[PDB]
């Protein structure tokens, strides 16, 4: 089917975890253990702790994200 | 530093220093060099700025020897305390600071002032945030033991505090 339901919001990078994890604390609040996306990482976009990064976020965990764009 | 001794003296009347400080006044080398040969000693030339120049009968050896200990006490008073460095990063995880933190801690002890630099590398530009954040709580744990000699100063792509000891 192919939802389209995701949440395209902003967040500041807070720590890097493993893999390219990071604990973002978005726009609105909760942080979440957010991991980079597939095209960031294609084009070997680097993050570090205090970016501003767009974080794609699903419905059914908001716990989740995905960090979208290359900051 | 050195002197002339004995028969290194060239010039013809030279004023008789003593072992203590025995005042024979100008006399001729000859008769110095005579004197220092009876006591066993040697004549050295100790002031040869000094009129008809000053010359001690001394164990010229024994002098150098004293001057050379003297040299070496000044040299071993100089503190061997100097400056410890101690590189953080951006992204340095817990136990990693802890442990950086000991080392400071113990070169504080041991009596070393610290250059507690953070190292910056790729984007460098909320590095003073996050750095200076690092720094500040580094500073505020070490409040007891370590006196900020400095505050954070960003040269090259880094930034280098100074710490010293609270009290010595």
């Amino acid at each position: 089917a192919k939802e389209k339901d995701t949440i395209r919001t902003e967040g500041v990078v807070t720590e890097a975890l493993p893999n390219a994890t990071f604990r973002v604390k978005l726009d609105s609040g909760p942080e979440i253990l957010a991991y980079i996306s597939g095209k960031m990482r294609m084009h070997y976009i680097r993050i570090l702790p205090g970016d501003r990064v767009v974080v794609e976020i699903t419905p059914y965990d908001p716990t989740r994200g995905r960090i979208v764009y290359r900051k | 530093k050195e002197y002339l001794t004995n028969e290194r003296i060239r010039a013809k009347q030279v004023r008789v220093v003593g072992p203590d400080g025995k005042q024979l006044g100008i006399m001729d080398t000859r008769e110095a060099l005579r004197l220092a040969q009876e006591m066993d000693l040697d004549l050295v030339l100790v002031g040869p700025n000094a009129d008809p120049p000053v010359a001690r009968i001394m164990d010229y050896s024994k002098w150098r020897y004293e001057q050379q200990m003297a040299e070496k006490e000044a040299r071993k008073k100089a503190k061997r305390t100097e400056v410890k460095s101690i590189k953080f990063r951006v992204k340095i995880d817990e136990h990693d600071y802890q442990t950086k933190l000991g080392h400071i801690k113990r070169f504080l002890q041991e009596g070393h002032k610290v250059k507690v630099t953070i190292m910056f590398r790729g984007r460098e530009v909320a590095h003073p945030e996050l750095g200076e954040r690092i720094l500040n709580r580094v500073t505020e744990d070490l409040k007891d033991l370590a006196v900020v000699e400095m505050k954070p100063e960003m040269l090259g792509r880094d930034m280098n505090m100074l710490l010293a000891p609270v009290k010595v």
